[PDB]
């Protein structure tokens, strides 16, 4: 899952 | 106030607007990143090699950079400029402060650990040829094979016009900031492009719709599409008489009959020299494909009176694909349209036999559709000269009072204020036929009411959508199935 | 016993049966009701604004309005008139009774709290144009983008006619009582109806029987299509003569023959003028096309004898689309129906050129297919005139003993006996070659066995229903893509 | 005000709210009609036989009839009384003028030539034993194997106990109006009504819901299921002791704990007889079981001290289950009760020893649990005089400040004010080990917070939803499958 | 399609 | 569910 | 579509 800009 | 540039844009977004110059070079570099991520997925296993040019461009880059820091695989920066705008050296300041890793000297072989290119050397400020280190580096990155993303304009690419300097970057995913460039749309710049995306880096919304030239949107064509009311009849949506054909070009009037027919019209009727005018309802039994006795297979002044007549009650005249072109053909034409009191749609031949003396004395509207060999004999210039040339589309249409549509693989539709790019398409419209489908499509949409260049708008996007759905290889594209893609393509649009 | 209108049925089955009024009222209120929740699902969440005149249309709004409270989620009434009728005053009172809130006053502001608008101001008791305070609050709804439900009909429409009376409603659902009304059926009528429900509020059957007006359902076609006895030959299906078409207009009696031969017609001949006579075969081989050699291209009375002589060996005779309309061409009309003992179709500029006084003077049958301008030219009087105008069609049929056929959105089919409206189509028809279509299915329905009248019926229904089938967007129908449709239609209907 | 009846609330429907007799019975009628639509499919190929008496009962049947009439294939109504109410006379009247066949005399080959019965002999106005033509009748109908739809009740029925008053016809669908009555809730009156459809014929919805007995339904106990805030802790959930079992019943306790525990209790405890306290941990070792130390295998007094130190520490003490029924137990349980100040779920061995004085002195609230044979004990009645004697239930919960669950195929719960009858489940529970789990249910519902008549409306709810899950036969569920199903039952509810 | 009520 | 005329 | 950020 990308996740440059947001951690869940 | 109309804004031609993204160069006034951004100027009145930091000096009126108060947005400090390096919120604007940030948000850009964050939304190359997250726009790379759209495309490749995850980041964190690439290696990225960022080309930093001296001028914001650059800066960007160096944002870009910077961003990927401690996420991916490894980021690396080769600066190939002599000295730093102010917005490009903070950045460059930055991504150092941040532990990142600058080179000054392009190694060939570097290419090798990367798997990624980020190409922001030069942008909007590309002046001139492109030679040196700058092309080198260029030319080696095109033979590498890598994944490439290109910062605001591929470099080398000249923004207000799409010509290469020299060399320029082929890209894989070009991220552009507020609005495309004219560079994206027309080519060769647009192959260079790859994919297109268009970025709010936070420009005020007004600046950005203050553009006066615009791409073609399926939004925007949706929105012009006539309404089919349901208590109507066929008068409600209009009547088209097509003056076309010759001895020598039997099946251009009814391409363009039909064409008119596919987008909706009501009526079309076509005069065409005895006994040519039968092929038409030999293939298509609902068009009406009146005989006109011609001297020696064209039409010349003595069918003057006749058109004249055919004409007073239709909503609008096409004229010109396969007529043929000698002098008689030539004083007809001319004769016609300058007494002819409707909107006249021009195309293929009556373009080549034109007098633009007489588009300037009509009191109606008129359309023009050529293509650039046919734009160039109508100027006395060369097909270089006019090809793409969006100034001279402009200037020939508010000259000539008409709607100018110069058609390429992207088409140029302007009356002289208002100019629109349009994008659709494939190269199975680059064969006969094609174009007379376009030019009744035109005087179709004129007589259901849309104006001469909403008509055109419309027209030249559908009839490149409806190239696109064909279920072959475009190469095997025809006119008589470009027809029957039409009503898909509208229902798609819908 | 035929009985015009539902205000007479009303009556008998309260005077000579015995329902009680209140007991059709109740019955119509709790009719919308349940429509209301098969179009809108659970009925709990919404918020009902009913708007209720003084009439017994208010009446049955206040049966809707005292039905939902205690179920939704609010309801409130405006009381828009001076006065009550007995039973509008019975349903008042119980809505009250039942904690129902009343406000005599429209508050603009009111439609924001809101979610449905039950429209129960004016039904079949409207009288003249709608002004003031009514008209006011008409115009405040339409604005308001809710969902709006009309009681009996859209408050504003003429039942009898369709017309709208200054200003009137627009539905999304209308629900009427008994049987549709006129109003629901032509047009603008038709348009602000939305979708119709017709309910059973308890009325004999044998009273909403004796009406003598119909809407054409599949269910009346289905019965009517002609049976197809496997030991057959081409003679059962029949045979008939097209005489159409000219130098000018040479693909009209394509389209006519082709439309009798997709109905299952066994034999199709065409007389056409020579050379235009070779493109129907060219087209379609299977159409056997005759050469009529003629002076100047057009039917003349040098050609009375050998059309005589053609229509011996048919049974139904088709004329008029594309045979031109001057002087020669009404002379050999006129005198060719004057002699023609065989049942004839006559359309297009037969109808043009006609001598009603012939059609008074016949023996044989005739179908007659006029659009509105040929009406219109045909009784002297003006298309807005005509258009519609049921009336008027009936006293035309019934005075020169033939089937009327006028053609528009919602087209009119009478005998001056039995009237007929059809809703098949769509805007794909009003194009050019349409109307020659049907031509040849009226003539291939007769040929088949069919009266005229039945003929006329199952014609329009399928003409229209092939329309809808096309698979595209309606605008880019033409008349070669709606015969290819006719047999899926036929299928479709079985 | 509350309302016992159905026949209080027509009365004020029509007296006090002012909607006449005629249009009620016209909405009762139609909405046989719109049920047996519902039920049936297209109605229109049927044909129907409505047997109506002389009441309102068959006033509404002549609405059916006249309503049919035209629409389906055949009707005749049978009329089986000597005189008729107004109402029945006004619908037989219209039935009659509307071209019905009414006949008087029931020929037994009758039913031969119909599909369907409509049973609109009598509804809430049977008084006594049915004999006669009447029950000829009747007996007839059930031989026949037609569809049969009663109007309101099945012809035979008490509606307001069940019971069948001599015979009774069996329907595969009732529509009752307004609300449900106690006759088609209780058996045998459950088992003759098939499928029940409650219709709105206008009451007004207050009157309606004024009604003091209730079917419990899967919304009721979804709004009353307690609340699982995540920030919680066991002792959140409650905590609860189960004394139960003996050296004859060492199954009980863990049936009853593991409900409990299924239910989301926090914490269970057992104390049970040692060395049968262990049988509960080698199952299910989430449970605590104290062994409890007796002289010969069942508590006694000598436990009385230890059980009540047990009972501090908890919020919800059940008792009963598998105790034995001897002299020792007696005094035990009836000396515990007295002085636990906690809530107390009686059940089983407990009720048979239970002393109804000491709930007259209890300050704390109990749920008693029997079956009926239980109840017959308790109150020193036969099974058959308390059987679905819900009066008598509501008369005992309110003398004895208790809430009383009586367990039978419907379940009655009750505390003297409000009564409620559960109609899930299935044969599966009748078999030994049930009741142990619903008791263990409800005592871990009122650990949960919920009051002693919320926890057993809940208990008995899902505790027959759980049994109706099982995958495989009804008559193979055993209690351990039941406690599996629980959670899913849970799920299913929200 | 039952259609004691409504008529489409 | 729509029940404005039957609860099941 | 969501085209805050990107138009394509
Ligand atoms: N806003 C963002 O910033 C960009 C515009 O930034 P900018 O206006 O600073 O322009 P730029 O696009 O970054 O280009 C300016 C830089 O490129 C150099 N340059 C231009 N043409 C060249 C050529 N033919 N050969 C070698 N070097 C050349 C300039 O050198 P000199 O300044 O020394 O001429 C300067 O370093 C936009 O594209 C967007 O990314
Ligand atoms: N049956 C049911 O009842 C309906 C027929 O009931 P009905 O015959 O009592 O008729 P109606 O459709 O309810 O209309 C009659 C009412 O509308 C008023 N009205 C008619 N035309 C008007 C206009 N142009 N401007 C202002 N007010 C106007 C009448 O006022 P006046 O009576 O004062 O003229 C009266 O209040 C059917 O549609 C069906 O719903
Ligand atoms: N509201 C609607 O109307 C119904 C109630 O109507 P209603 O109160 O008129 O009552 P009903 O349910 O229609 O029953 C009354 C009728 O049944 C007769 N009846 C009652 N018990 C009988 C028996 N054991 N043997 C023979 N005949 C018997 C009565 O005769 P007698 O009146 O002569 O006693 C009368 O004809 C509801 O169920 C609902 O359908
Ligand atoms: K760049
Ligand atoms: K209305
Ligand atoms: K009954």
């Amino acid at each position: 899952a990308p996740a440059w800009l947001f951690e869940a | 106030h109309h804004h031609h540039h993204m160069k006034e844009i951004d100027e009145l977004t930091i000096k009126e607007y108060g947005v400090d110059s390096r919120i604007l070079m940030e948000r850009a570099g964050i939304s190359v990143v997250l726009a790379m991520e759209e495309e490749l997925g995850n980041l964190s296993d690439y290696r990225f090699l960022v080309l930093c040019g001296g001028g914001n461009n650059g800066g960007d880059g160096f944002v870009v950079a910077r961003n990927l820091l401690g996420v991916v695989k490894d980021v690396l920066v080769v600066f190939l400029g002599k000295k730093k705008t102010p917005d490009c050296e903070y950045n460059y300041g930055l991504y150092k402060k941040f532990g990142g890793k600058v080179v000054e000297q392009f190694e060939p072989s570097i290419l090798n650990e990367f798997d990624v290119v980020v190409d922001a050397i030069f942008g909007t400020g590309l002046r001139g040829e492109i030679t040196g280190e700058y092309a080198e580096i260029i030319n080696l990155v095109n033979k590498s094979g890598k994944v490439v993303v290109s910062v605001d304009v591929p470099s080398g690419i000249d923004s207000n016009t799409g010509k290469v300097l020299r060399t320029a970057v082929k890209a894989d995913l070009t991220v552009t900031f507020g609005v495309p460039k004219i560079g994206h749309i027309l080519f060769p710049g647009r192959d260079l492009t790859g994919k297109l995306k268009v970025a709010n880096i936070g420009h005020p919304v007004h600046l950005i719709n203050s553009i006066n030239r615009y791409v073609i949107t399926r939004e925007m064509v949706r929105s012009l599409l006539p309404e089919r009311p349901r208590d109507s009849h066929k008068g409600t949506y209009g009547k088209v008489l097509i003056i076309a054909g010759s001895r020598l070009y039997s099946g251009a009037p009814v391409l363009s009959g039909m064409g008119s027919l596919k987008v909706g019209t009501g009526l079309v009727k076509l005069a065409v020299p005895f006994p040519q005018n039968l092929i038409a309802t030999s293939r298509f039994p609902e068009l009406i494909s009146v005989p006109i006795d011609t001297e020696k297979g064209f039409f010349s002044l003595q069918n003057l009176q006749e058109c004249l007549e055919l004409s007073k009650d239709v909503d609008v005249v096409a004229i010109g694909p396969g007529l043929g072109n000698n002098e008689h053909v030539r004083e007809f034409v001319n004769e016609f349209l300058k007494t002819l009191e409707k909107p006249a749609v021009i195309d293929a031949d009556a373009i080549n036999v034109l007098d633009t003396s007489v588009l300037k004395e009509r009191k109606s509207p008129a359309v023009l559709t050529p293509h650039p060999g046919e734009m160039a004999r109508l100027v006395k210039k060369t097909v270089g000269d006019v090809k793409y040339n969006y100034e001279l589309a402009e200037e020939f249409a508010k000259e000539n009072d008409c709607v100018l549509v110069l058609k390429s693989a992207t088409t140029i539709v302007t009356d002289g204020e208002k100019t629109l790019f349009n994008i659709t398409g494939n190269t199975g419209l680059s064969k006969g036929g094609s174009g007379d489908v376009l030019t009744g499509m035109i005087a179709g949409f004129i007589a259901q009411g849309l104006s001469p260049l909403e008509a055109s708008t419309v027209s030249v996007y559908l009839h490149g959508f409806a190239a696109e759905l064909f279920e072959q290889d475009e190469r095997g594209l025809t006119a008589s199935e470009l027809l029957r893609l039409i009503p898909e393509a509208i229902r798609r649009l819908k």
